[PDB]
């Protein structure tokens, strides 16, 4: 897989010249953002359980069908299927947020993600509310300075969240 | 043990129709029932694990 | 864009929008003289409806210049207007004389009658007109029928139908037509499944199996699957597709059983360390591991979570996956 | 398309025989059980309409995730396309049990509903309980033991041939799967 | 199908290697020797209806209860008769396409291979044929180099049914 | 695999109710059966390989054409694979006997298998008047009456008739 | 199909939302300057052939050998589909700005353009390096910072939009990278 | 794998004869120009990598959008890759010069080489062009007189344009 310093070297090796200046200092924005992406993966990683359980906690009340008899997630391991799922959505957005794109995540997790639920008949409607749930889970949690220094962390609470829609929009 | 008893003539099929590979080959002769009465009721757990690796992994 | 319930439509992303937006019917019983961008514009509409979006030039349309003018009084449209646009030398040279006599013949239900036929019994009845009566009575027995003079009044455009049940074709020619229709970006020729040298459909189309059903655009649809049948009757081979059945004791070991589809590898990839092994890159026999791409695999439930990890990690990406 | 008439003749021919009066008796008790099966599928077609109705209305009780806002039954289209696309499939086999034949059902549509599906979308064990929904729906026809509407016919037992009608909705239900 | 061409091939393939001058000495061998093997391939097949008809009478003065015992197993009716004579034309046809490809690939893929399936199902002795095969093998009359390639795939046939 | 037990467990599962008492009766009718359920596949599976090679060798007297050469059973290697699923058959509706439902033998052994005969080329219709051998060999075995003491067992022929007759709709 | 008018009602009918005014600002704000859309658009559409004048007159000087023998625009018929190969694709970008989504050159034009070009040996580096040559092309009409021409504009920023097109011009390398 | 021998053995044995008159000294006299054929594969194994590299040398000369920074056979780990394609062709196509047929040809390398050479998004023009730049100088030893009594080889040097002409068929 490619990563961010990668992808500027690899329209540096396809375009196929040397490097230019300008080139150089847009990778001081990417470490502007160089610690300050460091402790919002402390946001995350330190709380793998704890949105994992609160998401899954609302999701079968406004939408009992899950718990029907006749339902999806019924037998036990399908509702261990629902945990082991939820959390790899998460898992390599949290590989994708470290990473800086979005390459390991369709390399690894997404591209087999649709067609895989449709051979299955577990619904495209409800694995997205299972981004969802977690979407608004991790913009409060990764909102604040509890440790570290305060500023402007404006841009990477629009790239995390630029990551759960991109994984929305790979499945429904 | 490649004899008449021995062999397995439901697996050699769906190998020969491709629907099996190679590897769900030898799980299937390590699971068969000839594997278990000649090979694994007559030694114990720590030398039938020199034979799996000796034989599976070469 | 991917999506089935996104935003309620289920085929406007799998490639049919202006399929589906169209009509292209004309509205009056005569082309009127003065006005000369009303009617050209059905004509190359029509240029890339019944020649399936070929390039036809400026050079080669002065070439057929008399048979769109007789349409504009004298001929009707989609009955006698892409009828003599059929009989052309711009015709023939697409759709009949690079190919066989099948793939002449199936490629010509895509641009007359917009759908696929089923068998060979469709087959059987298109080609004992060619060997008995000619070409002329070939291209004319798809326009005198029931199929040609039911689904069209005679002053619309003849669109793609194979897709729905009122045409009553088949099940299993939904699954070809989505082999014959590529997005809004394809040819006879831009085709991979045949270009204008091959056959689209050949035991397929003949032996009315279905096939997956691939979302055009999609993360690695850049797949096919190559055909040797197995067998020592018919001499065949062993090793380039997995089968299409799943029976035995292996059909309900591991549960039910799936078909995956995988697009293809690479040698940087294997390894889970990111990177080539640098040294000499291969065996002593200088083939890859996997040694022709494009493969699929049989696999039940029970071990659909270490092969979807064991493609995804070597750099394979995956079609679809369908039960058997 | 087969007839049972006609699976007598294809036995019959790879076999290079005459038609004898061995396998013949097979076939001229199948005509005077005729008319017992033609008091059969009559009753199938002319509650059709109800059978249609309980088929989508009782599925969507036990799964209500289509209609949410999201589902594959939400929108007016394919809410009108799960009341069409039930009442295709018992007109296939009422065609399927006077031939006696199921393969007139499997060349129509059981070669590759399954492979449009997951294309399409739509989940296969909703299909399944809406397929088997219209299983028992169907078997009390036959017999005359439905509950609230009682119909017209003689007085016999067909077990025989309300298991037949058995026998093709399971296949139905195993062509999804 | 193992031929000489067919092996040298395959031991190529294995290490990724140029037809050298190890593999260019196997395949002149199979030249040197497909001039006498070639004519005990003619003379057998010019010989045939001599050959089956008396191996499948030597069967029957060696073993005279195949003739005698009832039951669909035995040579004691029209169409017993004419199915050993079959059998021994198939037997004496697989020898020949030994000596035209130089080895033992015919016989392998289209007699050897599930034949004992068969001779136990249908109840038929393997001693039947090595007694037909015998006969084939010192009454073919032939002398020689090209007597010595057609003494090699019969025995190999005596071999997989011993 | 299913058995007649296993068939209201998961025909409740997805109903979600219990057991209800006027279904069980019926099934404690079938142990009523359950010795006339075992004698008679001991009595297919003692004439095993009678069955087989009797029903093979009417095959090849009344279609000449398999045998000879260029046919499809006509090699060493294809008449023992002809031999075999001839028997694999065999195995497969006496699986169906002693369970009680059809379900293991299409699903492991009919699911596929004319379009696995259509990719090979052998003819399916053909293979339904050697099983229609072994319908007739096996019922007309299952009626004798030594080795049991003597009673209606008309009933428990039936189904096994009917898984026969359920093979020769499926290969062709 | 798709636009940013339309593209909150696909979004707000996974929530069922009544929309309230809140969201509807970013469409508040997509009213506001679409002049500047609007005022790049004839921008655009009135100097339109000229962006593939150099398109592939760019590419040619600097990947010299397609026109080579063994080339991919060796002829008149191979140099002038490329011509309207280019121009089909720039009139899909700009189908996409004034109506403000993505939608237009991904269920029309990348539904299926990479098997396209890999059935004919289209080269996707020359047909990238081309279309990175139209990029920077395709944003100095709406700068005005060309340096033969100048457009009659209003003074503002119109870099929101400036690299809107460049946020168009990046998924038409999606597949085709 | 077949070979010449076997082909024509296979179609005796599924017609159920022995072998004509005809047959034997159609392959008598194959067996007498087998010198020939050894000396025909000594040349093109003794010259194995310099037709290679003389006929990649011709290629990018010609084609220089395969050496271009960006190109599809640019950098050096796509450059043994496009020479190991180069040279298992010249194996294999040398394995069916000493057979006397192709089909070890196409199914040990061409059965589906033009839909990997799909996935990859390998300009398969330019790889039919290198075979027929392998091709001639195939030929040119061939039919070079030195070291050999001098003798018609004629039709087998056209046997063997016919198994390059059948390699750079089916890989575009
Ligand atoms: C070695 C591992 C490592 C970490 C675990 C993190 C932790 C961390 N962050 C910062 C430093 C910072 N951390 C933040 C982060 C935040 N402030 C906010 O308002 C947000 C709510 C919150 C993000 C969750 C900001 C804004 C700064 C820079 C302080 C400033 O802006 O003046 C520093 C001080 C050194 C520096 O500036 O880089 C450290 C150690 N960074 C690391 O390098
Ligand atoms: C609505 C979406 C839509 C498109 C995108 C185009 C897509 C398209 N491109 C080509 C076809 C082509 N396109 C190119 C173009 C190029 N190759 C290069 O090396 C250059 C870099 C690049 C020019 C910019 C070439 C060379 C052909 C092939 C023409 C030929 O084979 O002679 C064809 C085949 C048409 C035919 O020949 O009949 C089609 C359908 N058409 C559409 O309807
Ligand atoms: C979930 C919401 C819900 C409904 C929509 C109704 C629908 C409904 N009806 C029946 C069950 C049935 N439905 C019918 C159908 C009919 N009866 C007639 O005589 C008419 C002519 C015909 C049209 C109405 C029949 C015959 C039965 C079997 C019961 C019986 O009458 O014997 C069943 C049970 C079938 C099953 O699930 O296995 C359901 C769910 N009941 C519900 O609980
Ligand atoms: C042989 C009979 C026969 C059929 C069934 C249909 C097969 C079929 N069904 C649908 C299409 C469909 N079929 C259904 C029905 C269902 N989906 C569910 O989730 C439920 C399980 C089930 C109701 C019981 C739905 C909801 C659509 C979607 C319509 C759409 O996508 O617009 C379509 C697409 C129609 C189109 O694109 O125009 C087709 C071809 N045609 C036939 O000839
Ligand atoms: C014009 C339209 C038309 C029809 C509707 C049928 C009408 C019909 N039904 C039966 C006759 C019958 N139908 C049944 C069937 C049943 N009885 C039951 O107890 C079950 C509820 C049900 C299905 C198992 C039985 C048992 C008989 C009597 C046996 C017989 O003579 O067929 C008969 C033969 C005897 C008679 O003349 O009445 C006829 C003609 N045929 C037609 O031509
Ligand atoms: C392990 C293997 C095994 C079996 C196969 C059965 C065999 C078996 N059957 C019967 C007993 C019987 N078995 C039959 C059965 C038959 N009579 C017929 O005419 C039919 C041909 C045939 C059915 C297939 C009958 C009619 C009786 C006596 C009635 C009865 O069981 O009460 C008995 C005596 C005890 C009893 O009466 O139940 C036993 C041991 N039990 C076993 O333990
Ligand atoms: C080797 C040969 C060779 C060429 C053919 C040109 C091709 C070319 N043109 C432009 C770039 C451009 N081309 C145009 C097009 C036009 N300007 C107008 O106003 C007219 C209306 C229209 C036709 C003349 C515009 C507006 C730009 C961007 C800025 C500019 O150069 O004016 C660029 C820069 C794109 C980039 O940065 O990647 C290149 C490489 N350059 C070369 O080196
Ligand atoms: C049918 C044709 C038709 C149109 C295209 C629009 C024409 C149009 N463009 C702008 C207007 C404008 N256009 C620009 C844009 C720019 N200024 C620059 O120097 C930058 C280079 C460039 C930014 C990309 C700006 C800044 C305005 C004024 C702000 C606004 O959009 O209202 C305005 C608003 C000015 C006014 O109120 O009079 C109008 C009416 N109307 C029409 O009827
Ligand atoms: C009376 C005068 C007279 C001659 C000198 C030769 C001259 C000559 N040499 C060769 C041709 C040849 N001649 C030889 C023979 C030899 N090469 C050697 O290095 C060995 C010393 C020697 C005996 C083994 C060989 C090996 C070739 C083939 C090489 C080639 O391609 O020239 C040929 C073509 C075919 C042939 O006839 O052989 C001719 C005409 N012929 C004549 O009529
Ligand atoms: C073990 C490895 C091995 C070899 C390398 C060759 C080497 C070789 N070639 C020939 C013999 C020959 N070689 C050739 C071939 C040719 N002559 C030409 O001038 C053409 C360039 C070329 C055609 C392809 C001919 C034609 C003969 C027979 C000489 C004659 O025609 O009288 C002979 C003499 C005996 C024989 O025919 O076999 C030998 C040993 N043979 C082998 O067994
Ligand atoms: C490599 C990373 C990886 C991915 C991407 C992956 C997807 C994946 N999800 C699966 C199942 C599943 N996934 C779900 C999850 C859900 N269904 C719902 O209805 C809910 C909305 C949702 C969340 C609770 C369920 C219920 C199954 C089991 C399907 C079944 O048994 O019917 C399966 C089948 C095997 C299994 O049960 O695990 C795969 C391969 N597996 C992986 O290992
Ligand atoms: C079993 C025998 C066999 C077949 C059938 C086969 C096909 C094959 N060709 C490949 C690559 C390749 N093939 C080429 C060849 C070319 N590209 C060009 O521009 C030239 C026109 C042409 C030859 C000079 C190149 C450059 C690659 C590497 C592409 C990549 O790694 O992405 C690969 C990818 C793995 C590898 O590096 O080998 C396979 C599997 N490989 C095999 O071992
Ligand atoms: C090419 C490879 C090949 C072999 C070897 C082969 C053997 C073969 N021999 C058979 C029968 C037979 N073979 C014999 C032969 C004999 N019984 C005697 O009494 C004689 C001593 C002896 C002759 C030497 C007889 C009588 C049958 C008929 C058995 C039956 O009808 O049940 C049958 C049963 C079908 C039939 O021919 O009617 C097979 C398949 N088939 C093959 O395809
Ligand atoms: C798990 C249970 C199972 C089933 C259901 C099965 C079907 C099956 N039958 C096969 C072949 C076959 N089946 C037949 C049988 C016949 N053809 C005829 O013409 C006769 C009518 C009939 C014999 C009476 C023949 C001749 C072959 C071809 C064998 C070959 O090509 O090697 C093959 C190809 C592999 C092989 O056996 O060689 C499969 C997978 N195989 C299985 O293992």
């Amino acid at each position: 897989m490619l990563d961010a310093f990668a992808k500027v070297v690899a329209q540096a090796d396809a375009r196929g010249e040397f490097l230019s200046n300008t080139q150089i200092d847009a990778l001081s924005k990417m470490v502007k953002e160089g610690n300050q992406r460091l402790d919002i993966v402390n946001k995350v990683t330190s709380n793998a359980s704890a949105i994992v359980t609160n998401s899954a906690r609302a999701l079968f009340a406004e939408q009992p069908q899950l718990i029907q008899p006749g339902g999806n997630a019924y037998t036990s391991r399908r509702m261990a299927a629902c945990l082991r799922d939820m959390e790899i959505v998460l898992r390599y957005v949290s590989y994708a947020m470290i990473a800086g794109d979005s390459s390991v995540l369709d390399d690894r997790c997404l591209n087999g993600l649709r067609e895989t639920y449709q051979a299955l008949g577990t619904p495209g409607s409800s694995v997205a509310v299972a981004i969802q749930k977690m979407k608004d889970a991790s913009v409060a949690l990764a909102n604040d300075t509890t440790g570290t220094p305060i500023g402007d962390c404006s841009s990477l609470v629009a790239e995390l969240a630029g990551y759960f829609d991109r994984a929305a929009v790979s499945v429904v | 043990q490649i004899l008449k008893s021995t062999k397995q003539p439901f697996l050699e099929s769906q190998l020969r129709f491709n629907q099996i590979s190679i590897k769900d080959f030898i799980k299937g002769l390590v699971l068969s029932a000839p594997f278990r009465d000649l090979n694994y009721n007559v030694n114990n757990n720590y030398r039938f694990v020199e034979i799996c690796v000796q034989r599976v992994l070469g | 864009r991917l999506g089935t319930v996104s935003g309620n439509s289920s085929l406007d992303k799998l490639g049919l929008d202006k399929f589906l937006s169209e009509s292209n019917r004309a509205y009056t019983p005569r082309a009127q003289p003065g006005f000369s961008s009303e009617y050209e514009q059905i004509i190359s509409a029509t240029y890339k409806q019944l020649f399936g979006n070929a390039y036809i030039m400026d050079s080669e349309r002065a070439e057929m210049a008399k048979q769109e003018s007789m349409f504009r009084d004298g001929q009707l449209t989609l009955k006698d207007f892409c009828r003599a646009l059929a009989k052309t030398e711009q015709y023939k040279k697409r759709f009949f004389d690079s190919r066989p006599l099948y793939g002449a013949i199936e490629l010509n239900f895509k641009n007359i009658l917009g759908r696929t036929p089923d068998g060979l019994e469709h087959y059987r009845a298109k080609s004992a007109v060619y060997d008995t009566k000619g070409y002329e009575a070939f291209v004319d027995a798809f326009f005198d029928d029931g199929e040609y003079d039911e689904v069209y009044d005679d002053y619309t455009v003849p669109f793609y139908r194979g897709y729905k049940t009122e045409a009553n074709l088949s099940m299993a020619a939904f699954t070809h037509f989505f082999r014959m229709v590529r997005g809004s970006s394809t040819s006879d020729k831009a085709n991979p499944n045949s270009m204008q040298k091959d056959i689209p459909l050949n035991y397929y189309g003949i032996t009315k199996t279905p096939l997956a059903v691939i979302a055009p655009g999609a993360a690695g649809t850049a797949y096919t699957e190559s055909f040797a049948g197995t067998g020592s009757w018919q001499s065949g081979r062993a090793g380039l597709n997995a089968a299409r059945v799943a029976l035995g004791v292996p059909a309900t070991a591991n549960g039910k059983s799936f078909r995956v589809e995988v697009t293809g590898y690479t040698q940087p990839g294997f390894g889970i360390t990111a990177g080539t092994a640098v040294g000499k890159l291969y065996k002593a026999n200088k083939l890859s591991r996997y040694p022709r791409s494009n493969k699929s695999y049989v696999v039940g439930f029970d071990e659909l979570t270490p092969l979807y990890q064991r493609i995804t990690k070597n750099g394979g990406t995956i079609a679809s996956i369908t039960p058997l | 398309m087969l007839d049972a008439f006609s699976r007598v003749v294809v036995n019959s021919d790879a076999k290079a025989a005459y038609v004898g009066g061995s396998d013949l008796q097979a076939l001229k008790s199948f005509i005077a059980d005729g008319n017992k099966r033609l008091d059969a599928v009559n009753s199938i077609v002319s509650n059709a309409s109800c059978m249609v109705s309980d088929a989508v209305s009782g599925m969507i009780c036990e799964n209500p995730g289509l209609i949410s806002p999201g589902g594959n039954c939400y929108t007016n289209r394919r809410m009108a396309a799960c009341l069409r696309d039930g009442e295709i499939i018992l007109r296939y086999v009422s065609y399927a049990l006077l031939a006696g034949d199921a393969s007139v059902l499997e060349d129509r549509c059981l070669n590759g509903l399954k492979e449009t599906y997951i294309a399409l979308g739509v989940p296969t064990n909703s299909s399944i309980r809406a397929v088997s929904i219209m299983k028992a729906q169907a078997v009390a026809f036959i017999t005359n033991t439905a509950t609230e509407r009682k119909m017209s016919f003689a007085a016999g037992d067909c077990t025989s041939l309300a298991s037949e009608v058995a026998s093709y909705f399971d296949r139905v239900g195993a062509a999804i799967s | 199908m193992k031929t000489p061409i067919t092996e040298a091939i395959a031991t190529a393939d294995n290490q990724g290697r140029f037809l050298s001058n190890t593999e260019l000495q196997a395949v002149n061998g199979r030249y040197q020797r497909a001039t006498a093997s070639l004519t005990a391939a003619k003379a057998l097949t010019g010989s045939a209806q001599r050959l089956i008809t008396g191996a499948a009478q030597a069967v029957y003065n060696k073993f005279p209860y195949t003739t005698q015992m009832p039951g669909p197993a035995y040579a004691s009716s029209a169409i017993g008769k004419a199915k050993c004579a079959r059998d021994i034309g198939y037997y004496l046809r697989m020898v020949t396409y030994c000596l035209v490809v130089g080895g033992t690939g015919p016989m392998d893929e289209y007699l050897v291979a599930g034949l004992e399936e068969i001779n136990r199902s249908f109840d038929l002795s393997p001693s039947w044929y090595i007694e037909a095969l015998q006969y084939i093998k010192n009454s073919h009359g032939l002398s020689g180099q090209v007597a010595n390639e057609a003494n090699a795939y019969i025995d190999y046939a005596i071999n997989t049914l011993s």
